[PDB]
């Protein structure tokens, strides 16, 4: 994987590619890295990929009794917290790794959380197999005081450098924007530059190619 | 421990028609997660009207078709300037091959040229030389995904007469120049779809009578 | 341990199994039976790990007949080999779990139809015409493969069965001491004493 | 692979597969396993592909170069002795063969020797070599008689593979079948399982395992 | 399992 | 090692060290074969300026190779044990690969090679 | 069958318009220790070739060596030395890779990574690599170590296919290797903020530049994070 | 000693116009022993078709265990479960045994029957959803069946012609795969009819 | 990591670098390893990332009940709660702490808690990868009864060499001072502190 | 190979030697001779690693031909054994070790005596009564020390040996095929062909 | 490589 | 061990301590680490004790036959000549070995050869277990045209700071002095350098 | 992991 | 063996 989060003035945003790999093969070409927390907290995750989506529910569905149990909205630390000290329980063997971000009461966040259970907190990070091509990126063209365009672009950029110049990343780019006082944007596959040329020929068969043995009708009724 | 093997990834495959053969190979090149290039060619024309690729570790490739293009020099300063034919080639390719067998060349080798009545040839070998003269193969990193569709459409495997009560198969045929090209560059973007060491270019060498001509077209880059 | 096969001929289920047992480079019986009853209709063969065998077997067998007491009932074929697998698939991840295979053959009163059941130490279960666990299916599979046909008779089953032992003791590295057959049909459970 | 060669009343038949796997992986179908080493010598190959076809040609220019020197076409006691002290000098290098060396001779009658690569040389009327050795034993030794036909052995020789190929992972694509006389040998053809399988079921009603 |  | 070409040619086209070589086998005791219908025979001459000889142990002039062929000659008798060792430990060998004794035109042929062999070889006669 | 012991991280270098660019800073590591500083990685080659070298610095140094005697054996007996029959880059490379094969094959390598970089004498751009293993290539950017996995995503932004090189200047592309050496020392923990640099141009030949630094480092930001998360002052 | 190809086997699904397909092949072996030529590994919970593929006693296990879960939903819902809903307890329940897990790569097809909708998802051994438009690909020869799939289809095919399409890319993958084939079986599933047809293939 | 708190006149300073590895990769290039568990009580951490954060966030836990159940903790006690943690979990914990505080009655204080949770009471402290490169320079440097500005120099001088040396530390240079006069956060960039 | 047995009477020694060849799960031979004549009154008996016994066996053989070639003699068999242990005992140190152990049976003719030696692999030689090698000798070693009389005939000696065999395919694990029975005596050597 |  | 070599106005200075242990047991305390390959060029060894004496006689011996057909050799030659050795038995040998010497020309020269045989020539170097410890204080105190007293001094202060600290190094310090004048051996106890 |  |  490649996945990035990016501060900006009001908000926060991140991005995450999506492949899935199975050693060498592509198991999928399109799912979707990054995970709603709280209406306002989202997630992307890079590992285990069972891990991320299973520790991120969990923490979600917590999050949201909590939430109730307060009168409150969920601030991004207490994901973060609780995230933090699940994956430390485990030691490791939940293979998480994950960038925590979005807008509460306290302002706007940006973490990230290694499988073993340590935090980091900054304007801009990226994990995943891609994370070096895209920290090259982000250390080339970050700048304090970003707009949100800026930002968006600067994020998209980072995801795309993963995209091209790491195996373990392709296909397409999925955002999520963040902006105190305003809703989530989730921006499913914001960029889609790596579309399916036309095939040469259809490979649609004569009917009858097939040779069967035996039929019959299914009962799926009561 | 100091291991004097690689992998460099990409994907090689040959099919042969009744007047003309075909070599093809994409143009990544790439160790681990890294793309080490774009456009490194590993198909040659050797000379004599043979092409040839031996793809899997790299170093040991160059090593082996160095050899084998010095073999062909020495075949005609020795021999009176006579052809090598392509039976020959590959016997002496198995010799080259065993000659290693306790320190093996790590390549899937594939040859393609003419046969002495002029049909098109193709020759496969594994690492340490067993060969065997097909219509047919494709070798390398993508060899698994790419091997069952040549069997479905250049020998029509599991495909029979429809309304024949899957009694009669559908009779064998050589392919036309342009349909072997059309399964080529569909074989080669559905490879690059789903395996991560596949991409960037392809790169075809086509054998007739009147020598060997190239085409190269772009594949995905992620 | 080692041998057992089982065929499923027209109104029977027919299982031979080796008498054999052997620890070392010492032959310490020649005449081992390799089989529960589980209920009077139903038997069972095993061969795997010296000890797990018997206690696998017998516990079963004490299942099923207790089965048998509590409801007046016997228990389809079909039911005990699902029981059966249960039992093994649990114990696969046990903290020590039960090497045995097994054959289960049966006569459905029900169905009026017999009945073989192959299951593996991993609670892998199969319903067979013919089979065999070890390294005894890899003659024998084959030589079924041809000369076995759906409708034969009893009397055909064992002289098909004939033809499986022999192959044994022309091509097995190990004198398994030849084998003890049962035929279980319509009327229950009965040894051949001459085989 | 599964190989077999048997003597009987009428000669020598000789059949094999022609499956190549790389574990799981099916490499080839169409693997020729019999290798032609004169007009009355076959070799059959079984283990490592390269190992048997390189040594197996090898050893063909070798028995070529005996008939140069000596004027007479080689004994199968001296060819498959010439294969077996070779690989008896590479014993745990790691090579890989277990291979028939099948021929007539006047001197010797029609000749079966099995060589492998631990070194091991037997003489014999009967052997089955290969992951599917066992497969092809069943059903050729219940009905191996030394009296069957020329017709018969044939039939049987197929018949035996064609179970291995069923029953072993290892073994399949197709048969391929040859008779050895007095005269020399002859091809009795390439016979894919494919459609085999479904003419030996239908006109034997054998293999009732399968959904039909 | 498959990783991302 | 020592090289020396002493098997050489004259300016008439002879090889002067194997013409005198012939000239040795001609100063030795006589040998005759003679073939029958169904035996072969082979006669030796024994030189009578000896008498005292112990003819239990002294070494006779036909040779066994083989339990089918023997071997016989005339000349530097040194020299002639020398093959008949050569021959014997071929016969062995022969037997070992081949699975068959020697044809008696093999073992002859294997012999003359040798002969020939020193012909043309750096420091030997 | 070896271990390196000195050694030297990154090497970095693109094809502009008219000729190449290769840098490499001047650490020779020791494990984590920084135990050496004044190391030069570049080697020039006559005027026409610079062959750039990470890896183990003992075997950088025997490689040097040979190099130096290559120069010296192909003046002997050639009144063309300086001219028609200089040494190519494609020369120099061939004898590397050569070598590197060879060690390789012997269970012994030269525990080494290696761009030979320079411009042919018919004005072409010349780049390739060569490692350890003797795998070798060619492409419009090359890197080693994490110059390979932070720098060419750089360095392809600009150059990312053949037909983008005429559109690359010196000017553009030295701004693209100078600014990939600093992320590197941001990012790679055995690297240094001393380097060299060299341009073999087609035009101007070669220029070597020794003692450059990173500068415009962005750091301030640092002063805005505390703690790992709840924490505030 | 990998559970996951000591038995062998496949599965293969597809979307179509209003429609889906699912496939596997009928091997069971031991290694390299064929043992049972009648292993199917497709069962269905009313409308949704749930294939399994890997260790034999898992598929077993997995079938009766989701044959227990639907059944009870269906007692306490008064409906019959639903594929997208399916998926998610398939989830679940595998991920439940994260540390100690079903050596299986579970497939399910089915059509949403309020919705309409055709919907395919395939698993790993531990729970991760891959849902997808097109094909999901599972067992032994799943790089086979990748190859096939991506070249062989198309969005939007017929029922007839999705069963040919379907059939050729497992046929062709298990001929290819030595622990796969033995036979083969197909379901078309339309919104409220389904036919399932048994495939003649090669029995070696 | 290279890390260091030094007691002086008027309480104790605690310093830092900024650099978080993996192998030879720097995740994180402006970490903050001067944490705070209490107003007047801060550790600086060097280890296993992931240990000494959740550590410390014990810590603050327990010095958080400890506070409103008995007022504020020694310095020592402090101390004491990270050996207890670092001690009895010494087989599954990479954790080299130094704690630091600021009584009233105490003036500064520094302990030194080294992988299998010993302590010890110093002047000063050194620890992490770094420190071994600068024990000779700190051992001849140092002096008690520093001036704040003094103790500054040291600190900043001696982090400049571990960081010079070791290739497992780095970025900036950040110290916490802890004095009656309350809490202060220094920080020093790569320019300045790296050609003194 | 595996079962291999010597028993020296009164005025021959008798040795028996198994009939199989084993690869893997398939006995691919049931009629294989395990031994060499190495002169009209020396017989060789043969077992260990496939591939090397045979290749030793005949290489002493070619050995011990043509010494008998070259002296017109036959060399006795204290001398002949003598020979042979040599050369273990040099290949024991080699790169590749013959795993080979061999019974050597003849009749001294300048004495009038049969001789059995006992030589492993390892060059180890003893002169016997009665000898084994492998996992035989655990059952035929105390069996003999009951039944065995230095004063035997070659009948006695026969009967005896039928004790043993009997014993061996009662216990012995492994399927060995019978075992082929030859004499060596004032007159040669010769095969018994019903046993 | 293969086997056969 | 703990050694060094340090260029000064008039020449260079060798220094080392003088222990030899074997596990932690020291097998010698007054051991002679700086060995003489000529007259005006000599070296410092560390690492294994047999590897190093190995090396140190067969490059007297190859300067030996140098002097007798070429005259005296340069620093620079010495230090090549212990290379190769290095170099060439890099997977057999255990040395880390500094080489000094004096020309007329060339005034003081220093080149330290690590395990790998790699070489670099330096104004000053240290190298050894104990060398770790003194990397801060040598990096800030070292500077070039030092007067012999003061380079005597650096030297006496540096391995001081690394026996202190290192348990595989101490005894005796002993030096030797490289100039015009000749060749002079100094020696400095436990009772002077440790307090210094 | 990370470490300091 | 004796180190230094
Ligand atoms: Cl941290
Ligand atoms: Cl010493
Ligand atoms: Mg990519
Ligand atoms: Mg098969
Ligand atoms: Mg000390």
């Amino acid at each position: 994987t490649t996945i990035v989060g990016v501060k900006f003035n009001n908000g926060v945003v991140i991005a995450a590619d999506t492949r899935s790999t199975q050693g060498p093969i592509v198991a999928d070409k399109n799912c979707a890295k990054l995970h709603r927390i709280s209406p306002k907290i989202w997630c992307a995750g890079a590992g285990t990929a069972a891990d991320t989506e299973a520790v991120t529910q969990l923490i979600g569905s917590n999050i949201e009794l909590h939430s109730l149990y307060t009168s409150r909205e969920p601030r991004v630390v207490s994901a973060l917290q609780m995230l933090k000290q699940h994956l430390f329980k485990y030691q490791g063997h939940i293979g998480a790794y994950l960038i925590v971000a979005g807008v509460d009461p306290t302002g706007s966040h940006l973490f990230s959380i290694h499988a073993h259970g340590s935090t980091d907190v900054g304007y801009y990070l990226s994990l995943g197999s891609g994370s070096l091509a895209a920290m090259a990126v982000l250390e080339s063209h970050w700048k304090q005081d970003l707009t949100k365009e800026e930002a968006i672009k600067l994020a998209s950029d980072a995801i795309q450098a993963g995209i091209w110049n790491d195996l373990g990343s392709g296909s397409n780019v999925d955002v999520c924007v963040m902006e105190i006082g305003k809703d989530a944007e989730y921006l499913r596959n914001y960029l889609t530059p790596n579309v399916r040329e036309e095939k040469q020929k259809s490979y649609k068969f004569p009917r009858g190619t097939t040779a069967v043995l035996k039929e019959s009708i299914v009962n799926i009724c009561d | 421990q100091f291991n004097p093997y690689g992998d460099n990834g990409g994907t090689i495959l040959g099919i042969a028609g009744e007047d003309f053969a075909v070599l093809a190979g994409d143009t990544r090149n790439i160790t681990d997660y890294s793309i080490n290039s774009r456009y490194e060619p590993k198909v040659f024309d050797c000379g004599d009207n043979i092409v040839m690729s031996a793809n899997g570790f790299a170093a040991d490739g160059d090593a082996l078709v160095k050899r084998f293009k010095n073999s062909v020099k020495w075949y005609h300063f020795d021999h009176n300037d006579k052809k090598l034919s392509i039976n020959s080639a590959a016997r002496n390719i198995q010799h080259l091959l065993y000659g290693k067998r306790f320190f093996p060349y790590y390549v899937h080798t594939i040859i393609a040229g003419l046969d002495e009545d002029g049909k098109g040839a193709v020759y496969s070998f594994d690492p340490v030389g067993s060969y065997e003269r097909e219509q047919c193969r494709a070798g390398g990193a993508a060899a698994s995904l790419i091997m069952p569709f040549l069997d479905n459409q250049v020998n029509f495997k599991n495909q029979y007469e429809p309304g024949t009560n899957g009694k009669v198969k559908k009779p064998l045929k050589y392919l036309s120049v342009e349909e072997v090209i059309k399964l080529v560059r569909d074989s080669f973007t559905s490879a690059t779809e789903r395996h991560i060491q596949v991409g960037d270019g392809l790169e075809i060498l086509i054998v007739t009578k009147d020598g060997v001509r190239k085409e190269f077209y772009e594949l995905k880059r992620d | 341990m080692d041998i057992i096969l089982g065929i499923r001929v027209q109104d029977s289920v027919i299982l031979a199994s080796s008498k054999a047992v052997t620890r070392g480079i010492s032959v310490l019986k020649d005449s081992d039976d390799k089989t529960r009853q589980l209920s009077p209709h139903t038997l069972m063969s095993f061969a795997g790990e010296a000890g797990d065998t018997v206690q696998f077997a017998e516990y079963i067998q004490a299942n099923i007949q207790l089965y048998s007491i509590r409801e007046d009932y016997e228990l389809s074929p079909q039911a005990v080999s699902s029981f059966v697998r249960q039992e093994l698939a649990k114990s696969i991840r046990s903290r020590r779990p039960y090497q045995v295979n097994v054959l289960i053959g049966g006569y459905d009163k029900k169905k009026n139809k017999p009945e073989l059941y192959q299951i593996d130490y991993l609670g892998t279960k199969v319903e067979l015409p013919y089979g065999a666990h070890g390294y005894s299916g890899f003659y024998t599979f084959s030589l079924l493969d041809h000369h076995y046909r759906p409708d034969m008779t009893t009397e055909e089953g064992l002289d098909l069965l004939k033809l499986c032992v022999q192959e044994l003791e022309k091509r097995m590295p190990m004198d398994f001491k030849g084998v003890i057959v049962k035929i279980v049909d319509k009327d229950g459970i009965r040894q051949v004493d001459d085989f | 692979t599964t190989t077999l060669a048997f003597r009987f009343q009428g000669g020598i038949i000789v059949a094999v597969d022609s499956r190549a796997t790389a574990g799981n992986w099916v490499a080839s179908q169409t693997v020729k396993k019999v290798i032609e080493i004169n007009p009355f010598l076959l070799g059959t190959m079984a283990g490592g592909a390269a190992d048997c076809q390189f040594w197996e040609t090898w050893l063909g220019s070798q028995c070529r170069l005996h008939e140069l020197r000596e004027k007479e076409r080689i004994s199968v006691a001296a060819a498959s002795k010439i294969l077996s002290n070779l690989v008896y000098q590479y014993k745990g290098a790691g090579l890989s063969m277990g291979t028939m060396i099948c021929g007539y001779t006047r001197k010797e009658g029609p000749t079966i020797y099995y060589v492998d690569s631990d070194g091991t040389r037997l003489k014999g009327d009967i052997f089955c070599v290969g992951s599917g050795q066992t497969f092809a034993y069943g059903v050729l030794d219940s009905n191996y008689k030394w009296d069957l036909s020329v017709e018969d052995a044939l039939y049987l020789g197929k018949r035996s593979i064609l179970a291995a190929a069923h029953r072993d992972a290892y073994s399949g694509g197709s048969v391929n079948l040859y008779h050895v006389t007095e005269d020399g040998w002859i091809y009795h053809g390439n016979h894919d399982v494919g459609e085999l399988f479904w003419k030996v079921k239908e006109e034997e009603g054998s293999f009732n395992n399968v959904i039909g | 399992a498959x990783l991302x | 090692g020592y090289d020396r070409a002493l098997s050489i040619f004259s300016p008439d086209g002879h090889i002067f060290q194997v013409e005198y070589a012939l000239e040795a086998v001609k100063r030795g005791t006589c040998a005759v074969g003679v073939k029958g219908k169904n035996c072969v025979v082979l006669g030796c001459e024994r030189r009578s300026t000896l008498k005292l000889q112990d003819t239990r142990i002294t070494p006779s002039k036909v040779s066994k190779i083989d339990s089918h062929v023997v071997l016989s000659f005339s000349g530097l008798n040194a020299d002639s044990r020398i093959l008949i060792e050569k021959a014997r430990v071929e016969a062995q060998s022969h037997r070992l690969t081949l699975e068959d004794p020697v044809t008696v035109e093999y073992l002859t042929r294997y012999v003359a090679g040798v002969q020939q062999r020193y012909t043309q070889s750096g420091g030997v006669r | 069958t070896q271990q390196p012991i000195v050694t030297g991280t990154s090497v970095i270098s693109m094809k502009y318009d008219n000729g190449v660019i290769i840098a490499a800073d001047n650490l020779g590591s020791y494990g984590s220790l920084l135990r050496f500083n004044g190391v030069e990685r570049l080697i020039p080659v006559g005027d026409n070739t610079v062959v750039g070298i990470s890896g183990d610095i003992s075997d950088m140094q025997h490689i040097e060596r040979l190099l130096k005697d290559l120069v010296t054996e192909n003046a002997y007996d050639n009144p063309l030395a300086d001219a028609e029959e200089a040494l190519e880059p494609s020369y120099i490379f061939e004898y590397l890779a050569t070598v590197m094969y060879q060690r390789r094959s012997k269970m012994n390598p030269l525990w080494n990574a290696i761009i030979v970089a320079g411009v042919q004498s018919n004005g072409d751009q010349f780049l390739r690599y060569v490692n350890l293993l003797g795998v070798t290539y060619s492409s419009p950017t090359l890197a080693t170590g994490f110059g390979a996995h932070m720098a060419n995503p750089l360095l392809r932004k600009v150059v990312d296919r053949e037909s983008d090189i005429p559109k690359t200047t010196v000017q553009v592309a030295e701004e693209a290797i100078v600014n990939a050496m600093r992320v590197l020392y941001y990012r790679d923990a055995r690297s240094s903020r001393n380097f060299s640099l060299a341009i073999i141009d087609k035009n101007t030949g070669l220029t070597f530049k020794k003692n450059l630094q990173v500068e415009n480092m962005k750091w301030d930001f640092a002063k805005d994070i505390k703690g790992y998360g709840t924490q505030k002052i | 000693s990998d559970p996951s190809s000591i038995n062998g086997g496949i599965v293969v699904a597809m979307t179509g116009k209003d429609c889906v397909a699912i496939a596997c092949d009928l091997r069971l072996g031991s290694q390299s022993l064929g043992v049972s030529n009648k292993f199917e590994k497709i069962f269905h919970y009313g409308h949704v078709f749930l294939g399994i593929t890997g260790l034999a006693t898992d598929v077993t296990t997995l079938n009766e265990m989701f044959r227990y879960k639907t059944n009870l939903y269906k007692l306490k819902e008064e409906r019959a479960i639903e594929p997208e809903t399916f998926t998610q307890l398939v989830s679940s329940s595998l991920y439940e045994r994260r540390f100690g897990p079903y050596f299986v790569g579970p497939v399910v097809a089915g059509i949403n029957s309020k919705s309409g909708k055709p919907f395919i998802a395939g698993f790993d051994l531990i729970g991760c959803i891959d849902e997808a438009k097109d094909f999901i690909v599972s067992g032994t020869a799943s790089d086979q069946l990748f190859g096939m799939c991506e070249s062989l289809y198309e969005p939007n095919l017929e029922p007839e012609d999705l069963f040919e399409t379907i059939s050729q890319a497992l046929l062709n993958a298990a001929d290819r795969d030595a622990l796969s084939g033995w036979g083969a079986v197909v379901y078309i599933i339309k919104k409220d009819e389904v036919v399932k047809r048994y495939l003649k293939m090669r029995q070696d | 990591t290279s890390i260091m708190a030094v007691t002086f006149k008027d309480g104790v300073i605690l310093g830092a670098d900024s650099r978080t590895t993996t192998g030879a990769y720097i995740a994180n290039r402006v970490t903050d390893k001067l944490t705070r568990v209490h107003d007047k009580i801060w550790c600086c951490r060097s280890g296993s990332a992931a240990d000494t954060q959740a550590i410390a966030d014990i810590v603050q836990y327990h010095l958080e009940l400890y506070t409103s159940q008995y007022g504020t903790p020694s310095t020592e006690t402090a101390a004491s709660v990270f050996k207890e943690l670092c001690y009895e979990n010494k087989d599954n914990l990479t954790a080299g702490i130094i704690v630091a505080g600021y009584d009233d009655k105490n003036k500064g204080e520094v302990y030194t808690i080294p992988l299998g949770g010993s302590v010890h009471k110093l002047p000063y402290a050194i620890a992490g990868s770094g420190s071994t490169f600068i024990y000779g320079y700190c051992d001849k440097n140092f002096r008690e009864n520093m001036s704040k500005e003094e103790t500054v120099d040291f600190i900043k001088h001696s982090l400049s060499q571990a960081i010079k040396w070791d290739g497992s530390s780095g970025g900036v240079i950040r110290m916490v001072v802890l004095t009656a006069a309350g809490v202060e956060r220094l920080i020093f960039y790569p320019d300045e502190y790296e050609q003194l």
